[PDB]
RNA sequence: AGACCUGAAAUCAGGCGAGGUUACCCGCUGAACUUAAGCAUAUUAUUAAGCGGAGGAGAAGAAAAUAACUAUGAUUCCCUUAGUAACGGCGAGUGAACCGGGAUCAGCUCAAAGUGGAAAUCAACUGCUCUGUUGACUUGUAGCCUCGAGAGGCGUUACCAGUGGAAGCGCAGGGUUAAGUUUCUUGGGAAAGAACAUCAUAGAGGGUGAGAAUCCCGUCCUUCCCCUGCGUUUUUUGUUCCACGUACGGUACGCUUUUAUAGAGUCGCGUUCAUCGGGAUUUGAGCGCAAAAUGUGUGGUAGGUUUCACAUAAAGCUAAGUACUGGCGCGAGACCGAUAGCAAACAAGUACCGUGAGGGAAAGAUGAAAAGUUCUUUGGAAAGAGAGUUAAAAGUGCCUGAAAUUGCUGAAAAGGAAGCGAUUGGGACCUUGAUUCCAAGAAGUGCCGCCGGUUUGCCAUCUAUCCCUUUGCCUUCUCUCUCUCACCAGGUUUAGGCUUUGUCUUGAUGUAUUUCCGGUUCAUCUUUUUGGAGAGGUCAGCAUCAGCU
RNA sequence: UUGAAACACGGACCAAGGAGUCUAACAUAUGUGCGAGUACGGGUUUUACUCCUGUAUGCGCAAUGAAAGUGAAGUAGGGAGAUUUUGCUUUGCCAUUCUUCGCACCUACGACCGACCACGAUCUCUGAGAGAGGUUUGAGUUGGAGCAUAUCUGUUAGG
RNA sequence: AAAUCGUUCGUCAAACUUGGGUAUAGGGGCGAAAGACUAAUCGAACCAUCUAGUAGCUGGUUUCUUCCGAAGUUUCUCUCA
RNA sequence: AGCAAUGAGUAGGAAGACGUGGGGAUUGUGACGAAGCGUUCGGCGUAAGCCUGCGUGGAACAGUCUCUAGUGCAGAUCUUGGUGGUAGUAGCAAAUAUUCAAAUGAGAACUUUGAAGACUGAAGUGGAGAAGGGUUCCAUGUGAACAGCAAUUGGACAUGGGUUAGCCGGUCCUAAGCGACAGCUUAACUGCGUAUACAGUACCUCGUUUCGCGAAAGGGAAUCGGGUUAAUA
RNA sequence: AAAUUUUCAGCAAUGGAUGUCUUGGCUCGCGCAACGAUGAAGGACGCAGCGAACUGCGAAACGCAAUGUGAAUUGCAGAAUUCAGUGAAUCAUCAGAUUUCUGAACGCAAAUGGCACCUUGGGGUAUUCUCCUUGGUACGUCUGUUUCAGUGUCUUU
């Protein structure tokens, strides 16, 4: 919209989305934070982690919590402890949540992950 | 257009008379495909394939194309044409002329308060009904997912950021005045949108289209405003008159 | 033979591996830049 | 009907024209972009077309005479720095075709402000300009600054004697008739 | 014995060519189906197939040109000329060019002379930041010259090499940007509904458990800005800013004098064959003949005599506009929606067929999430049956699940077909104290009135411009064969600020009226339950008439 | 097909797919615009839309000859309508009763222009031309209608 | 079984039978000659293309009502479908 | 609205309607259930068709005025796909032939082992090679399908394993013939191709053939015995 | 009256139409100029911890180096270190490397890992021997070089 080199067609939106190379997801797979840390940082989102406590929002397990397990970024996908159901067998599964609906209790701070946000913040 | 040999690649011919089918063109060897047969087979030819030599464009005259336009005009003063073609409850008038302190409105907040000060609350909720509606029909796959209404159309004589505020509001066009499109003016073919004119833009139409009763029109070169057949719009004022009534009969029955 | 287009199609540039042509097109974008790295930062 | 060879290969669409049209105007811009100061094309003369029906006409030509420019007194080899057309071709048969020209030359030579290429000003080479200097405008294009306007009207006139007598059927008559019969006039003379 | 000349060799030293791609481009070669209602010339067509060669474009290109005018002025492309001139068993059919209006614009250099006080030139190998040693070369390499003149002769003026720095542009790879997940209802899930907020230079598009501007990626800002590295203004697909420079050379210009002078088995002609709209030859080719120097070529009818005009062939380079079903990378769509669209939405030029050239398919969809049915029980096992997961089995070729066809159950009918039309009947099965009117009671509803706030203004007046009626103009436009004419002025057309003159509205008077809460409660009518008065509907019988019989 | 229930041919059943289309050149008809006129580029722009515009050209405004060339006075009859006046239910009804002007258009005949044929007073005599013709001839003329666009139908070329 | 099976029958040391290698290709080959054979294809193979070749000749040609409603005859035609 | 007269129809012409996929405008429906589908719940229209109850279904669709078209099927020995009757029918009949017991197995006319009885009858249905095939060879295991009945079997299916050379062949030679050199043709593609300057660092003296391909039956250096593995000698 | 045949409905079967989807096609427009003796296009055979194909790659073989991003990949296995890091990834980018046997295909060949010669460096009575090992040897053509041939034209020792 008022550029090219920026398509507003369906077809090649979603095959860009769907093809999606690992490198893309990662900013694909973004969380809002909690209202606490928007004060703190001064930024509206972050892509997740492994390592990150994190509470659900939407869906059928709303204001349920915990730490981040796994990060499946072949589904579009969080793994969360606690959040779970057995199957036929008696035998525990992690139920996959997409990270949209999930928002984030606490982060991880790495070097680089700190000195995201840093880079974040210099507009807010 | 479709692609031309589409159908055609293929090296197929009549097997004929004599072997019990159908004369229509085989395919040789031996597949499934193989003896598999036109305009009726499958995988066949389309009959008369589109080309893209068909003439999309239409030429219209140069007058013609005016002579609407004026047409088009004159239907947006008027409230019988703009609400029969709108909510026009709050309006104060038509044609809504504003001051040229609009021209300098850049933001969107601003763009907003001022068409409710005016009153077009009721027809700007019409757009935002039919903002969020998936449309009917094949076109979704096709970019046109969604089919909203046409709001109030801002007319004006030259761009200082007014084309940046009101854009962004849902379903209301921008139209500078040397260039009065008919597709905006009587959308669907039909007469009457609501405008909003600016005073400047008001004030230059008559630079444009001149004066109604024989000289012409200045910056249309050699142009002049159409006249009706009629002098007077109406029958009955001129029907039921005294010239005229005196002289008719006195009616009859059966 | 151009009496066979089915024939050409199956057997030209592109229908195999490409091992030098793949490459082609980003060497090109970059003007065949030679005998350098890129920097650390 | 023409239409007997395998026409369908050769059939020239136009769904290109707009996208040509916003092509060319992208790359006359972005030649202004270069110049910015400098007019854009070069200056063309005034001509009379050939053959006798567009003979009363005037368009532009290709380019000025050596002849022309002697007068005003450029070279011919200096001249397309300028911005003047030469055409070594093309002939001044007439004094007025030339008186044409020459003052279309010379009012352009006028106009022309030149800038110096520094650091000092250096004569000739019309001049060096020097740094009083009055605005010029950026590339004016130079056929839009200098153009070509069928220039009309006549004095209304006294009706002279020999003008109501002499019998304008007659002369051209005469004068179709003489051209035919040349040689056989000059039998009948000697 | 030594100079050359010619021809070999080498796994000698260092280089260059070959083959591939098809959309566009250059050159050869070359059909027939078909049309003519037959067919042979003609047409298809100077096309397809064949054989060569390229490039980002290619070819073409600065007149041995058009013209016959007041003349034009490389080439290409568009529009027009023009379905014209012309060709044609003058049948069928074919068919340009000049002028004109546009895109784009750019010009030039070899041979023919002149270093002859002196090969001034070029390559290879080696050597410092441009010397030396071999060779090429006088059977001609530099400088000079290219008809627009050129060359000497004379005479003057004026020009021509650049370094600095600041900014900035282009290309590649990265990086950062607004606003709700607020309450209630439905649901497996809210992205739906209602109410209350917010951002908007962003309400393109997509994702997420159903229609998401505010949950997320993006979009606007943005041809921005910030890193990293290349290229660039000197080498610009035509020139940017100031600052400061110069003449050993070389090049212009003015006057005058002039003959050093311009491409050969080529031009041209005769014939043969092809080609063209080109016709007693448009262009080409073979063969034969074979030129000229005040010459030669062209001037659309063969030929001769006499003039005139236009060009300077037989050597060469050259960007732009133009073309582009291929390659590479983007953006769209009144297009198709799995028998469609490419042959191919999937391990498709795949499976498979042919000795081979070649031929060439079918095949998309569980669910939001595999939670893909453990466990008991029958059986050799496959499966079945309980139970279980799910919003649902939707139960693995699993969304919806039509018809043909098949099984059962129920319902009828049937003496060598059945169906069908029109008309009744039978059996299954479906379907119907109206409308109201008068009292009393509850549940609604809440008009006017009466206040505060708010908005319309019947009618009587006063008055504006619309419009035309010109007036006194003035200003800015516009048109004009209106004037000495180069400029001002004058008419024509518009706008504006002003003017004299005769049923779409302002400002005061307040018939009337809306909206707004607190009311101040009251009318009203609605549905309903209790009486009171009142019955429609349907099918008939008899009667009286009006028409036809 | 003159003639089909036919001992004429196609058709076992069901689903889906399947045949007057597109381009060009004309033509009549009709709708819309302007009317002696009428309708490749450039300039703008949010960029295939829209809007504006200079110079030409197209077809039309004049035809006629192979060509050199040359190149245009109405009248009568019937007629729409109006006007003046005579018959019938009345201030409205239809007459042809009137003389007044008579549109379009048809019918009859002219004049003028080009071609062909045949003359010619007189001049500035390769020519001009008063004047006067002709069982000849034109797709001529007689105070011009066309141009652009839309759709149908027809003819023709192309699958 | 797109040429087979049964009984019968022809010739059997030669102008005999036969493997592998090699030569001849489409208006061309090869032929003790039948127009035979040339990959189940032959009075001119097969594959692709020109090609959607042409057809006065067959067969098809997709909704409803409403109103009007034919001709198989004239002349010319390589015209008599 | 009124009055009167009229009403057949193939080929053909014209007029007004019905329906389908998209575009523009406008009015709406929908997870409390859209589209489609089924139906003796039904209704309206002369008719094309339209509206609608109930069931299934699970995500989008419709009315109105206009614009546009890849717009309506019973037929084409039409195309592609699916399914019948025929029908539990034709048929499974050449090559002389099987039988009894026990073992294995869910199950035995059909597997294996024994005992009988037959056939092939060394120009064999035996033992070895070539062409052609390409892992079919060998072992262990098995739910389907395939082996025109069956199947515990298998050239089927699955997981493993297996081919050892101085002497056996290829390799080397030349045959019919075939590629290229020198050149010669042709625009090339091709076609022809026997023409040519092709030993005793240094010193001599000889010198006519041009390179290669072409035989796993022609020519040709050399091998035999016994043993051995689930499958090689 | 059963049974059978036919018809209508209900349920089940068979079959895959209709409807709704769509990382695919098609068409138009706009930019860009980049294959090959420094071995191309195309072919063959290989390579993954557990792969047949399709994509990728070449004995460095679904990859290595560098740079950027900064924590995965995923069917299972393992590795866990690689976790405030000189660093996870079927990531992006790509300027440095590898690049078997072939193919214009180049020592001769070719249904053959066939048959030669020269050459580097090493290994086992030898200068001639066999072996492993490195890299070569096709055709046309230009400039230069070296060695020649010719009673070609000339001088002449």
């Amino acid at each position: 919209k008022f550029s090219s080199q920026v398509s507003s067609s369906r077809r090649k939106s979603r095959k860009a989305h769907f093809s999606a190379p690992s490198s893309v997801r990662r900013k694909i797979m973004t969380a809002p934070l909690c209202k606490e840390l928007r004060k703190k940082y001064n930024v509206r989102s972050l892509p997740i982690r492994k390592d990150d406590e994190v509470m659900v929002v939407r869906g059928h397990h709303h204001d349920r919590e915990g730490k981040v397990t796994k990060v499946y970024r072949k589904k579009w996908v969080i793994h969360i402890e606690r959040v779970t159901r057995d199957k036929a067998n008696g035998e525990t599964v992690t139920i996959g949540i997409h990270p949209s609906k999930v928002v984030i209790t606490k982060a991880k701070l790495d070097k680089d992950r700190k000195a995201l946000l840093e880079r974040k913040s210099r507009a807010t | 257009g479709v692609a031309p040999n589409a159908g055609y690649q293929t090296s197929a011919e009549s097997w004929g008379t004599g072997r019990a089918v159908s004369r229509i063109p085989r395919v040789p060897g031996g597949t499934h495909r193989a003896g598999q047969a036109g305009n009726m087979c499958r995988g066949g030819g389309m009959f008369a394939p589109n080309k893209t030599w068909r003439r999309w464009h239409r030429k219209v005259n140069v007058t013609q194309k005016r002579h609407a336009v004026a047409s088009a005009v004159a239907a947006t003063g008027l409230p019988a044409l703009v609400m029969a073609r709108h909510r026009i409850d709050e309006v104060p008038e038509l044609p809504l002329v504003v001051s040229e302190k609009l021209e300098k409105v850049s933001k969107t907040r601003e763009a907003v308060k001022i068409l409710e000060t005016l009153g077009c609350t009721a027809e700007l909720e019409r757009v935002r009904a039919s903002a969020k509606k998936l449309r009917a029909g094949k076109g979704k796959m096709r970019g046109r997912r969604t089919h909203m209404r046409r709001g109030p159309l801002v007319v004006y004589a030259e761009d200082n950021g007014v084309t940046r505020a009101f854009r962004n509001i849902p379903g209301v066009e921008l139209c500078k005045v040397d260039s009065l499109n008919l597709l905006q003016l009587a959308p669907g073919g039909a007469l009457g949108r609501f405008c909003l004119y600016t005073a400047s833009a008001f004030k230059r139409l008559q630079l444009l289209f001149g004066r109604h009763t024989t000289g012409t029109a200045q910056l249309k070169k050699g142009y002049h405003l159409p006249r009706a057949l009629m002098s007077n719009a109406d029958l009955s004022r001129i029907v039921n008159s005294e010239e005229i009534q005196r002289v008719v009969r006195p009616a009859r029955v059966a | 033979y151009n009496w066979s287009e089915k024939a050409k199609r199956r057997h030209t540039t592109g229908t195999g591996r490409c091992r030098h042509l793949k490459d082609m097109p980003r060497r090109a974008k970059n003007n065949f830049r030679e005998g350098t790295k890129a920097t650390p930062v | 009907v023409h239409l007997h060879k395998w026409w369908q290969r050769y059939v020239k669409t136009w769904f290109n024209q707009p996208g040509r049209k916003q092509s060319r105007r992208l790359r006359r811009q972005e030649k202004a972009a270069k110049l910015g100061v400098v007019p854009s094309g070069l200056l063309r003369p005034i001509v009379h077309p050939p053959t006798q029906r567009y003979n009363l006409k005037v368009r532009a030509g290709r380019g000025f005479t050596l002849e022309e420019l002697k007068s005003v007194g450029l070279s011919p080899r200096v001249a397309l720095s300028i911005g003047v057309a030469v055409d070594h071709r093309r002939r001044n048969r007439s004094a007025e075709s030339l008186n044409a020209n020459v003052t279309r030359l010379k009012a352009y030579l006028a106009k022309l402000v030149l800038f110096q290429r520094g650091s000092k000003a250096k004569k000739g080479l019309p001049a060096d300009t020097p740094k009083s200097q009055i605005q010029n405008v950026k590339h004016v294009k130079i056929s839009t600054a200098m153009p070509i306007k069928a220039s009309k009207r006549c004095k209304p006139r006294a009706i002279t004697a020999e003008e109501q007598k002499f019998m304008a059927y007659a002369t051209l008559r005469k004068a179709l008739r003489d051209c035919k019969n040349v040689g056989k006039h000059e039998k009948k003379l000697a």
